Formats: structure tokens, C-alpha cells, sequence
């Protein structure tokens, strides 16, 4: 019961009004701190571009097309437009519904919507199914689980992260067999004994390229071992970042398992993997000018402990002469820096940690009590100066996890809280986490673990009694 | 007897189909 | 369903050997390690008894608990002595005796009497003076039985605090007390010897 | 004495874990674009359809268009629930509620059957005389398989794989689809002079453009008076904002729990209490109202009865009951008999809060109940040494509801007075909807 | 009679594409589900047994080698159900959390049934052999896993005391 | 009579009003969701009207 217009007087105006609105807005909307370091790594270059390329973010040719076709119309229409007792019409042109085109935009509509929404509602559907919550693939998230181990901390943590599903994609194609065997001889060859001793075993029996070649160059960059291809280095300062990301979904699932040896390992291995040194070695290698040469040469000959920063810093003015000496050691100038950086590193020290539930004075059994916990930040929503680590290509804010469990069994007790701001070399701080209280009557004993990533020797382990009574 | 979510919505887009193939049916039927 | 593996059993041997074929040196040596651990198996079945099935493990045979309760009174007696070569050689040839036992009988009493005896020779070893020993000795014994044992954990803090490495030996003293009377004032003394 | 009718009924699988917020809006996105593309396709038998529309002061509350698939897509539905609700209060183990069920969705069909065939036989689509022998058969399961597909499409929706109810959905779609095609209307409509558009928008760009007179084109772009005009979309979106600020309003009662110490928390009481029921409720009983006035007045044309009760014209009520009943057309309207407009203030504004009122002792929210309620939870009042809760529950919660409802009741008949495009009630009923079905939203994923 | 004909011909063709659909998805939605990657690795024990079984039938053999064969096949068999029993529980949990993906749990499933159908086959095949022998075999099984675990547990760690005497004598 | 307005009056001054803010957020919130529904069910019209009316003849 409708005339359509066929002399051209209407639609101009219609459509160009409606793409107007469409393309002026289109077009319209598409028209803290670091910590001081004078030292710069081997192969800047690579290390450097590998970080630029991290992030990328164009934005603009989703949109450009549609402002373009936008503005053609919108001339097109204006053009159109210069050129040139009761009935109800509508502003569309004649061709639509004449008897030659009305077949034709008929299969049209059909095929549009038989076709381009199932495929599209499809395509989405199976494009948000792959990505877990800590944006690793759940076919590495599933092979992941199936390697946990009862006890597994340290070494074969290592072993079972390398089993993601990111190195697929990185290295496909011939980028397998380049340097397969310059890298498994390198690194089985030049690390001692006391930092893989059956790994060797587990490296050599798997039969794949993909996973030897990843475990092997995670390894080699675990170790600073500097391998002197050109080529290899721009791929393994990327395999760590990948091994980044899988430590934290590893974290996720040895936290959802109920123990608790995983768990200081995985975070271990995340302390490990965003710096540069080797699961076991000595975390004195945290400083900016030092090899393991200097390390061997400052701790002794043949320890099994490991000088940790705080013990290394306090001794009095006799590692002047016996770090710095001067032969091949280090010089003045670098030693000066080393002292300059290490004395800004946040550690913790907690002094009161004390149960306390809101507006009462004892604790309730089966009540939300909360636990107060206030340190200082002293060097050996205010945002901590990043990471230290120069050797891989993502800046990492300093997090810091806080949980606790119990020693009668060797199971963890509740969640950990992560958090990564204070409330600001030193002024005294606050942070807080609550929880149930355990239903029946009788004092527990409990363990804090203030263990933090993105460094290595910052562990602060305190006993607390809890108490409650009715 | 239970079903699948995916076999209603096909059902309601072969239905949607078969409305309009009928309509087409007749169409030619009647030109003709 | 299942994949045939080809075999071949040797008479007057009773115990089965893999023929040469599944096309892969590791599925090799696997199947190899495999069928040694069932001629081994073969063979403790075949020395069980006339039958062939093994008896239930709730009756315990006596035999061997009275000749390791006899060598380790003899053994504890000898070192009381005052030497300690063939006291140790009494205590390695009784770990030895129990050690070599089947493994369908209950875990619970050959878990103790390898604790006790890995406690014994333990100590016989800290009364020789060799640390290391002495050590993984203790190590091993309160690996075995953790709970309801306090020397074990005392001889190995103080073998290390003999030995140097203070903070593996606050590690050791530290776990001891979270899990933990005698045993925790001995616990305490060792790690006020900090 | 229904269980062999159990596993005859087709029924949706139920979900196999709990499915993420994302699959759920684009299953309901999706069920939501299959309903408007099917009801936007027209039958097949269609021969006449030059005919008064017959309950058409239903169409607004219960989604529907006549002569399309989805004619009576949403009746069955509802009344299965209503019936049933209704004969298990007149007068359970799973093995019952199987039953219950499946005996709910025979019935919702078999109603579907009959209403489909009491909406071909009463001459709806023409005299089934000259329509066909076989034509009216195959209406009839034409419109059964709509009604059965759109059933079973609202059943996959309330399984789970939905975030709520398919009738509130369908209920703000067609509101807020008839409330944008008023905007951007293409369809112009020649009375003489020359044609003009029915858009809003459109008719003002077009009206500048083309009349010589840029002063005359602002003054007839605003104030039509006859067809929607800029001023009504301002109104409209006036009334929006302060329904949405509106909302807003809650009084947070301090409470703590006694059964675990120390947890806090609170219990809101909006000033919307029985946000969107006074409106539907009255709105439907109006709409029933004029039904059975025009039934009436069509047969009955000459008696007194007929005559006081309601009157039509070209259609419109006038000089009668249901004249009063009906809004006030425009302003104009409103100012020519004042009379009509205070009665009609007076009238809705003690319907909606004396059904507030009445409303809150059914739904179950009184506060003899809600009371009882929190403390067999565990609530006590948080007050300094003012341990009594109903006192303070039962003077805030009546007064707060029968104060809400007038203030909706008020501006529903703000909204329909100052010229706000479409009926106040389909606004207010698309406004509440998507604010509960965003605050749902927002205390599930994000 | 075309008016009677034409509107069952109608909904005889809609539903029997709507039949035909169903089945059609049922039947590769089946066979997508079956072709799943198998959970843990292939057993070699029950494998060592069949093949056994194949040389006796092909053929002399005794019979106390079978009941080696079976007790060790037993004795995997209850490590893979301690597996799969400590795995279940944090499987379960971390389901909800969204970080595994959907398919592990179908394959759990699916190993779990496979686990459950080969019990109760080898405890028939066990009750066959020797009269009442099916929870004395799992009894023996699951203290021979232990017992050999312990003490494989026991010679690692006995296995150090060479590297701690040298490191010692280093030291001394 | 008065009462009741006085007690409504009451009511309001005892209740506490939103910021602005959550309700610049909320207004946002509901003002995507309607003109999503509204683009939706606009489209489908514009796209069943010429549709319609090549399929009814």
C-alpha cells in the first residue's frame, strides 16, 4: 500500500541524512617511575627492539575504509541532490522493487542472512573459547596440568613449563632445525653439574623438535649462556617472556591443586625467569656488574650456601678488596654503580603481625577476622618503582603475594592476596587480608609466607598463633 | 527427549526459509 | 585393542625374553626393564610357596620380625662394646635383611624397622665421627617415619651443626619444630646451639 | 495421571557446566534478533486486511503484530504460568515437579491451538468460506509451529543460557523499536502542499533544506502538532534522564549479622519498591477496559448503558467512562477541558499507589514477612542500642512503597502530557526492564 | 484432495528435515566427541598380558607367569586410579575459574569410565583365575606400589653419601 | 489530606542521593543498551519493509 518514489527526490535526502550521522561521529572519534641504572647488557639492540615490538596498536584501518566510502556516498548524495488528498510514500529508489532486481535482492537477503551471521556468530564463538583467564591458550593450560607432580620444586618445574603451546606458533615452519644442535650442545655441554643433574636425561628422551628446541632455549637463557648466533638471541629473549606467561598460569593451577611445595616453586620460578639467573644458583647475581666468576670468587671457593644481598651488603669494608681487586675482578667505577643500585631495592620487614576482628575484642569462632600486618619498606596507592631485571623485553611491576599455611599437614590454609601499591627512605606502611576463622574452638598455629616475584632473596617467613574462644 | 540449543535455532532459521519459499512458491506459481 | 608384542619363552628358565621386533630403541629398553621386573617378580612368586597366589596381608609371618628384632639386639649390644666397625657391619647386613623383603606385606612395619634401624646406624656413625654418613643416614631414617620420632631430626641437626652449613641446619631444626616432651626441649637445645 | 506425557515433550538440555557472561549475552542477543526477524515476516494466507484489529489495545502488552508469524507468539506462554500459578495455590519431590511441568507446556500448547484457531475462524484473514479448503489448515500449523518455536526458544532462554526472562525482552524490544522508528521514519506522508517525512530528524533536515524560508522551516520543524516533532524527543528524553536519576534512590538500613561477628552490610529499600507492577497491572486493566468498551459499543450501538459507559469515534473514546480513562491527547487537548485532566491525575494517581499498596502484601515483600525473614537469616539491626528492627522496617517500607507508586503514577502521566513520544507506559516499562537487566548484568561479571 | 494433501505434505517435509538435522548432528557430534586424544599413555603391562595371552593360545607356558603378569598389571592399574583420584577433586575445582579449557573435562570423563571398565575387567579376570582372588589382588597391589616406591625413594636418597664424603674431604 | 505528601516529604529527606558520577555511568550504561536495541530493530524494519513488499506482490 506504498508508492515509492522513482524520480529521485526523497531517498537523496533520507540516506544522506542517515550515513551523515553515521560518518560525522565515525570520524570524529577516529580523526609509575623507573629505578636509575647506568649499565646496559650485551646485544642492546635486540633486547631493546624486542621490547618496542611488545606492544602495537594501529586502530585505524578498521575505520578508515568506513569513513572513506562514508564521505564518497555522502558527496554522491549532495550531487545528487544539486542536480534536482491523502497517500503515504516512501523514500526509497524504484529499481528495489521492480520485477527485474526483486528476485535478485530476494537470494540476496537470503544468502546474507543464512549465511554471513551463522559463520560470523561461529567464528566468534570459537574465537573466545581458546583464551583462559591468564591469557595462556587452553591447550598449554591442559597440557600443563596433566605434568603436575606431587613434590616438584626447582629443577623439574622448569621441564614441565616447557610444554607450552606458544612456541608452536613462534618457532613453526624450518625455524625448528636451524641451531637445534649448536644450542643442546652449548648448553649440555658448558653448565656444571650442580645446576642440572637428570634434566639432562629428561631433555635428551623427549622426541620432538618444537619442545627440545623450547626447553633447550629456555634454558640457555635461564643460564646467560650468550650462544653467538645472531639470529637465535631474537627468539630466546621471546621464549622467556612466553615462559613468563606460563609461569603465571602454572601458578594458577598449583594454586588450585591443595599444596603447598608447588607453590613456593612456581614462585620461585617466576622470581628466576624475570630476572636472569638459574633456579639454584646464587641470587647475588641480581647486581648489574656481575658474572659468576665475581659470585665464585666473593662467596668462596666450594659452598653449598649461597650469600644472599642483605648478608653480602652488611659485611664491613672488606669486599673492597676482595670483589674489586682489580685483575679481571671488576673496577672502582663499575663497583660504585653495583652499591649505588643495590641500595634501592624494596625489601619488607615486617615488625606486628596481629589478629583482629571488626569491632570486638576476641576472636569469634566462625567469624571474618582480619589480619593487620605493617612493615617498612627498607633498602639493604602510591605505585613502587618497576622492576630491575634488564634481561627481558616486558617491564614488570614488583608484585607481592601474601598467604599462609599450616605445618601439621603440608597443605595450605587460605588463598594468597596479591596486591602491588603502598601507602607512602622509609615511612611505615599498612596492608591488610581477611578471612573465615575456622568453625570449631581451640588456638592454631600458623605460618605467613611473604614471598614476592620479580625478585630473588626477599623472603620474610614468621610464625603466628591464632586465638579464639566463646 | 531432550535437545541440543543449537537445533532450535536452526529450526527457527529453517523455518524462516520455508516461510519465504513457500511465499516464492506461490509467486511463481501464480505468474505462471 | 591391545598391541601384540612379539615374545619367547626359553624352556627350563620359566622367565620370558623379548624377541627382536616395536621399531624404537626407547619402547625397547622399556619393554626390556618391563619384563625384568616380571621375571624378578616370576621368581619371587615361584619361592613363595607350592601356590603361586600371594597371601592376604592382613596375617604377618613372624620369622623375619624375630631375626631382626635378634640381630639388632645383637647388633645394639656389640656397640655397647665400645667398637663400632662391626657394629655398623651388623646394622648394614640387617638393613640389608630387611631391605630384601617382598613388598605385598603391610609397608607400615618394614617403614619402622628400616627407621629404627637407619636411627641405630645413624647414631653408630656419629660415634665414629663420619659426618657425612651420620647425615644421610639420619636423613634417611626420618624420611622413612616422620612423626613419633624426634632423634632423627636431633642427630641430623647436629651432625650439621658439626659439619658447618647453619642455615640448612636452621631449615632442618625449624622444620622439626613445626612438626615436633623430650623431643621438643632436645629441639630447642640444638637450636639455641645457633 | 500425567506421566505418560512426560518423555513425549520436546525440552532443551540443561547445561552441563555454569557458561561465562559473554556466550550468555550472545545467546540472548541471538534469541532476541530470531524473534524480531521472525516477527517482521509476514503469513501466507493473507487475502484481507482491510479490517478493524481486533484487541488492539493488546498488541503493546503482550509484543505482538497482527498478520505477521508472531501474531500470538507470547499468549501461551504467559497464561500457562498464570493458570498454573493460580490451580497450585487453589489446590514437591522432582519425580512431581516433572509432571507439573510437562502438564504446564501441554496446555501452554493446546491453548496456542485454540487461540490460533479462534483467531482464523472469526474472520480475521477473511470469510474461511472463500479462503480455501486447505488454506486454513495450513494457517493453523503455520502459526502452531511459530507458537511451539517461540516457546521452546523462551524455555532455552530461562533454562540458563539466558540471563533472565524472554517476556521481559520481548516486552522492551517493540517499545523501543516503535520509540526509534518515530526518530528516523522514512515513510513521508502527502496530505497536500507536498509530501513531508514522518521522522523527526528527517522532516527537520528536510524542512530546512528545501523551503525558501529558514525562519518558517524552524517554526514548522518545531510544534507540528499533528506529527512527531523535535519537542517531543526532547520531552522524551527529558522524562528518560529523570526516570533514570529516579531510580536511584535507595535508604540504606544499617544491619550486622549475629550469627558470625563482625560481617557488616546493609539492606536497601528503593523508593521504587514493586519497580515496573503498578504500571503493567494498571495499564493492562485499562487496556481491558477500553476491549470491553469497544465490544460492548459495537453490538450494543443504542442503549444508556452503552452510552455512559463509552463512547467511539474516528479510533478515539470520547463522552463516556473510558474517555475519562484515556490520557489527554496532546497539550492542546489537555487545555481545552481541564475537567478531564484533573480527573484523569486524580484517577491514576490513586490507582497506582493504592495498587502499590495492595501489591506489596501479595508479592510477599510486607514487612511481617521480610521481618521474620532476616531474622531467621541471622540479621540485627547495627543501630546504637536500638535492637529493634520491625519498628523501624514497618514505619520506612509501607510508606516508602505507597509513596513510590503515586511518584511513578506521576510521572508516567508527566511523560504522556508533555508529549513524550509513544505511550509513558511503554517507556517506563522499557526504562525499568533494561536498568534491572543491567544491574543483573553488573553484579555477575564485571 | 490437494487442500487435504498439501498442508501435511508441508509439515511432513519440515519435519522430517528437522529429523534428518538431528541425527545428521547427533552422529558427528558423536564422532567429533570419540576421537579425542587418550588421557594418560598407553598401557604396557595389560599389553605384556594380552600378548602372553596370544603366545599361549599360538602354541608351552606355565601358569604362575600370567599371575605375575596380572599382579603387576594390577598394581599399574591402582597407581592410575591413586592418580586419578588426587587429580579429580582439583580438576573439579579449577573448573570454575575459567582457566582450563572445556575438553579436559570430557577427556577426564571419559578416562574416568575407561578407568571404571577396565577394573571391573581385570577383577573378573582375576576372580576366573584362582577361587576368591579379586580383593586380595588390589590389597597386594596397592602395598607392593608402596612398598616399592619407598624403597626407590630410600636407595636415591642412599645414593649421595659417595658425593657427600668428597665433598667433605674437600672441605676437610 | 497533607499527612500523607508530609510523610512522603519525610521519606525523601531521609533517603541519600546519588553522586554524579554513578549516575553519569548508569545513564551511559542504559543509553548504549537502548539505542543497541533501537539500531537493531530500526535495521530489521528498513530491511523487511522493500523485502516484504517484493515478497507479498
Amino acid at each position: 500500500e506504498y508508492n515509492y518514489d522513482e524520480n529521485g527526490q526523497f531517498f537523496p535526502f533520507f540516506v544522506l541524512t542517515l550515513t551523515g550521522l553515521v560518518t560525522l561521529p565515525l570520524t570524529y572519534s577516529l580523526l609509575a617511575p623507573r629505578i636509575k641504572s647506568d649499565f646496559k647488557p650485551q646485544h642492546d639492540d635486540i633486547i631493546q627492539n624486542q621490547k618496542r615490538k611488545r606492544l602495537r596498536k594501529e586502530r585505524r584501518v578498521k575505520r578508515a575504509i568506513a569513513v572513506v566510502v562514508g564521505w564518497a556516498i555522502i558527496g554522491y548524495m549532495v550531487y545528487l541532490i544539486i542536480v534536482t488528498s491523502y497517500s503515504i510514500g516512501i523514500a526509497l529508489p524504484k529499481l528495489i522493487i521492480e520485477e527485474g532486481s526483486g528476485k535478485y535482492v530476494l537470494m540476496l537477503y537470503a544468502s546474507l542472512l543464512g549465511i554471513l551471521l551463522p559463520y560470523i556468530v561461529g567464528r566468534w564463538w570459537y574465537g573466545s573459547q581458546r583464551y583462559t583467564r591468564e591469557k595462556v591458550l587452553a591447550a598449554s593450560a591442559g597440557n600443563m596440568f596433566r605434568e603436575y607432580e606431587g613434590t616438584m620444586i626447582g629443577g623439574p618445574i622448569v621441564n614441565a613449563l616447557s610444554t607450552g603451546e606458544e612456541y608452536k606458533e613462534m618457532l613453526s615452519g624450518p625455524k625448528a632445525e636451524e641451531g637445534l644442535a649448536k644450542v643442546e650442545k652449548k648448553v649440555l655441554a658448558l653448565d656444571e653439574k650442580i645446576l642440572s643433574a637428570k634434566d639432562r636425561e629428561v631433555l635428551r628422551k623427549i622426541d620432538n623438535p618444537v619442545r627440545r628446541k623450547a626447553l633447550a632455549l629456555l634454558w640457555a637463557y635461564l643460564n646467560r649462556i650468550d650462544l653467538e648466533d645472531p639470529v637465535l638471541n631474537e627468539e630466546k629473549y621471546e621464549a622467556g617472556s612466553i615462559a613468563l606467561s606460563l609461569t603465571e598460569s602454572f601458578t594458577a593451577i598449583a594454586l588450585a591443586f591443595g599444596n603447598l611445595i608447588p607453590i613456593i616453586g612456581a614462585y620461585r620460578i617466576s622470581q628466576c625467569i624475570v630476572q636472569a639467573i638459574s633456579p639454584g644458583s646464587s641470587p647475588l647475581l641480581q647486581l648489574p656488574y656481575f658474572t659468576p666468576k665475581v659470585v665464585e670468587s666473593v662467596e668462596g671457593a666450594d659452598v653449598k650456601t649461597h650469600l644472599s644481598v642483605q648478608k653480602y651488603l652488611d659485611m664491613p669494608e672488606e669486599r673492597r678488596r676482595s670483589l674489586t681487586v682489580g685483575p679481571g675482578l671488576l673496577t672502582e667505577d663499575q663497583y660504585n654503580s653495583a652499591i649505588a643500585v643495590a641500595k634501592q631495592l624494596p625489601l619488607f620487614a615486617i615488625s606486628k603481625a596481629f589478629f583482629k576482628v571488626a569491632g570486638e575484642r576476641v576472636v569469634t569462632p566462625s567469624s571474618l577476622v582480619q589480619l593487620v600486618i605493617k612493615g617498612r619498606i627498607i633498602p639493604p596507592r602510591v605505585q613502587p618503582p618497576l622492576a630491575h631485571a634488564p634481561y627481558l623485553p616486558r617491564d614488570h611491576p614488583p608484585r607481592w603475594h601474601i598467604f599462609l599455611a599450616d605445618a601439621k599437614q603440608g597443605k595450605i590454609a587460605v588463598p594468597p592476596f596479591t596486591f602491588t601499591t603502598f601507602d607512602k627512605t622509609f615511612n611505615m606502611q599498612t596492608l591488610r587480608m581477611q578471612f573465615q576463622a575456622p568453625p570449631q574452638v581451640g588456638n592454631f598455629s600458623f605460618v605467613l609466607h611473604m614471598i614476592s616475584d620479580s625478585y630473588m632473596g626477599f623472603d620474610v617467613k614468621q610464625e603466628i598463633t591464632l586465638q579464639v574462644e566463646d | 527427549l531432550r535437545v541440543d540449543p543449537v537445533v532450535v535455532l536452526v529450526l527457527s532459521l529453517c523455518f524462516i526459509f520455508s516461510v519465504v519459499g513457500l511465499h516464492v512458491i506461490a509467486k511463481i506459481t501464480r505468474k505462471f | 585393542t591391545y598391541t601384540h608384542y612379539p615374545l619367547h619363552l626359553d624352556p627350563s628358565s620359566k622367565a620370558v625374553s623379548l624377541a627382536t621386533t616395536g621399531q624404537t630403541p626407547a619402547q625397547t629398553e622399556a619393554v626390556e626393564a618391563e619384563l625384568q621386573q616380571l621375571n624378578a617378580l616370576h621368581r619371587s612368586l615361584i619361592s613363595l610357596d607350592p601356590p603361586n597366589v600371594p597371601p592376604p596381608p592382613l596375617p604377618i609371618n613372624p620369622k623375619r620380625s624375630a631375626q631382626i628384632t635378634k640381630l639388632k639386639e645383637t647388633a645394639n649390644t656389640a656397640y655397647k662394646r665400645g667398637n663400632h666397625g662391626e657394629a655398623v657391619r651388623l646394622y648394614s647386613y640387617a638393613i640389608e635383611m630387611a631391605a630384601g623383603r617382598p613388598g605385598w606385606e603391610p609397608v607400615n612395619l618394614a617403614r619402622e624397622e628400616l627407621s629404627g634401624l637407619y636411627a641405630n646406624r645413624a647414631q653408630a656413625h656419629m660415634a665414629q665421627q663420619m659426618w657425612p654418613e651420620g647425615w644421610v643416614d639420619a636423613k634417611c631414617s626420618v624420611e622413612s617415619k616422620p612423626v613419633g620420632n624426634a632423634k632423627g631430626w636431633w642427630r641430623g641437626g647436629k651432625c650439621l651443626v658439626e659439619m658447618g652449613r647453619y642455615d640448612e641446619a636452621r631449615a632442618w631444626i625449624e622444620q622439626a619444630l613445626g612438626i615436633e616432651s623430650d623431643g621438643g626441649k632436645e629441639l630447642a637445645a640444638l637450636l639455641e646451639e645457633i | 495421571l500425567i506421566k505418560p506425557f512426560t518423555p513425549l515433550l520436546p525440552e532443551v538440555a540443561a547445561p552441563e557446566t555454569k557458561v561465562p557472561f559473554n556466550q550468555k549475552l550472545m545467546w540472548t542477543g541471538l534469541t532476541l534478533l530470531i524473534f524480531l526477524v521472525m516477527s517482521q515476516m509476514p503469513l501466507y494466507g493473507i487475502v484481507s486486511s482491510d479490517t478493524s484489529d481486533p484487541l488492539y489495545w493488546l498488541r503493546m502488552m503482550l509484543a505482538s503484530n497482527r498478520g505477521t508469524l508472531m501474531e500470538l507468539g507470547i499468549t501461551p506462554i504467559i497464561s500457562s504460568g498464570m493458570v498454573f500459578q493460580l490451580l497450585a495455590g487453589t489446590h514437591d519431590l522432582k519425580t512431581d515437579r516433572e509432571l507439573y511441568q510437562t502438564a504446564q507446556k501441554l496446555f501452554a500448547i493446546i491453548l496456542s491451538f485454540g487461540q490460533a484457531c479462534v483467531h482464523v475462524l472469526t474472520g480475521l484473514y477473511g470469510q474461511p468460506s472463500d479462503l480455501g479448503a486447505g488454506i486454513c489448515v495450513l494457517l493453523i500449523v503455520q502459526l502452531v509451529v511459530a507458537g511451539l518455536v517461540v516457546i521452546l526458544l523462551d524455555e532455552l532462554l530461562q533454562k540458563g543460557y539466558g540471563l533472565g526472562s524472554g517476556i521481559s525482552l520481548f516486552i522492551a524490544t517493540n517499545i523501543c523499536e516503535s520509540i526509534v522508528w518515530k526518530a528516523f521514519s522514512p515513510t513521508t506522508i502527502n496530505t497536500g502542499r507536498g509530501p513531508e517525512f514522518e521522522g523527526a530528524i528527517i522532516a527537520l533536515f528536510h524542512l530546512l533544506l528545501t523551503w525558501p524560508d529558514k525562519q518558517r522551516a524552524l517554526r514548522e520543524a518545531f510544534y507540528r502538532q499533528s506529527l512527531p516533532n523535535i519537542m517531543n524527543l526532547l520531552a522524551t528524553l527529558l522524562v528518560f534522564a529523570a526516570v533514570i536519576y529516579l531510580q536511584g534512590f535507595r535508604v540504606e538500613i544499617p544491619v550486622k549479622s549475629a550469627r558470625q561477628r563482625g560481617v557488616r552490610g546493609s539492606y536497601p529499600v528503593r523508593l521504587f519498591y514493586t519497580s515496573n507492577m503498578p504500571i503493567m497491572l494498571q495499564s493492562a486493566l485499562c487496556s481491558n477496559v477500553f476491549l470491553i468498551s469497544q465490544m460492548l459499543y459495537s453490538r450494543f450501538s443504542d442503549n444508556l448503558l452503552v452510552r455512559l459507559l463509552g463512547v467511539w469515534e474516528p479510533l478515539h473514546a470520547a463522552s463516556g467512562i473510558a474517555y475519562y480513562m484515556s490520557p489527554p491527547l496532546n497539550f492542546k487537548e489537555a487545555l481545552l477541558d481541564p475537567v478531564h485532566t484533573v480527573v484523569y491525575i486524580t484517577f491514576m494517581l490513586v490507582a497506582c499507589a493504592l495498587f502499590s499498596k495492595t501489591w506489596i502484601e501479595v508479592s510477599g515483600s510486607s514487612p511481617r514477612d521480610v521481618a521474620k525473614q532476616l531474622k531467621d537469616q541471622g540479621l540485627v539491626m547495627a543501630g546504637h542500642r536500638e535492637q529493634s528492627m520491625y519498628k523501624e522496617l514497618k514505619r520506612v517500607i509501607p510508606t516508602a512503597a505507597a509513596f513510590g507508586g503515586a511518584c511513578i503514577g506521576a510521572l508516567s502521566v508527566a511523560s504522556d502530557l508533555l508529549g513524550a513520544l509513544g505511550s509513558g507506559t511503554g517507556i517506563l516499562l522499557a526504562v525499568t526492564i533494561i536498568y534491572g537487566y543491567f544491574e543483573m548484568a553488573a553484579r555477575e561479571g564485571d | 484432495w490437494l487442500t487435504l494433501v498439501v498442508p501435511f505434505a508441508y509439515l511432513g517435509v519440515l519435519i522430517g528435515c528437522l529429523a534428518t538435522f538431528s541425527s545428521l548432528y547427533r552422529r558427528r557430534k558423536a564422532a567429533k566427541a570419540a576421537s579425542l586424544e587418550p588421557w594418560f599413555p598407553p598401557h604396557l603391562q595389560r599389553d605384556i598380558y594380552h600378548s602372553l595371552l596370544h603366545l599361549d593360545q599360538q602354541q608351552r607356558v606355565p601358569e604362575t607367569v600370567l599371575k605375575a603378569a596380572l599382579l603387576r598389571r594390577a598394581a599399574e592399574d591402582i597407581k592410575r586410579v591413586m592418580a586419578i583420584r588426587e587429580q579429580k577433586q582439583a580438576l573439579a575445582l579449577l573448573l570454575q575459574r575459567g582457566s582450563v579449557g572445556d575438553e579436559l573435562w570430557q577427556r577426564f570423563l571419559r578416562a574416568e569410565k575407561e578407568m571404571e571398565d577396565e577394573v571391573r575387567d581385570v577383577v573378573a579376570e582375576a576372580n576366573s583365575y584362582a577361587p576368591n582372588w579379586g580383593q586380595v589382588i588390589f590389597q597386594s597391589a596397592r602395598e607392593m606400589d608402596a612398598n616399592a616406591t619407598y624403597r626407590a625413594r630410600m636407595e636415591e636418597y642412599q645414593a649421595t653419601v659417595a658425593e657427600e664424603r668428597a665433598w667433605w674431604d674437600k672441605k676437610r | 489530606p497533607r499527612d500523607f505528601l508530609k510523610d512522603g516529604m519525610q521519606f525523601i529527606h531521609k533517603c541519600q542521593k546519588p553522586d554524579r558520577k554513578e549516575f553519569k555511568k548508569v545513564c551511559q550504561a542504559v543509553a548504549i543498551g537502548f539505542v543497541a536495541m533501537g539500531a537493531i530493530g530500526y535495521i530489521v524494519k528498513l530491511v523487511h519493509i522493500p523485502i516484504n513488499n517484493i515478497l507479498v506482490a
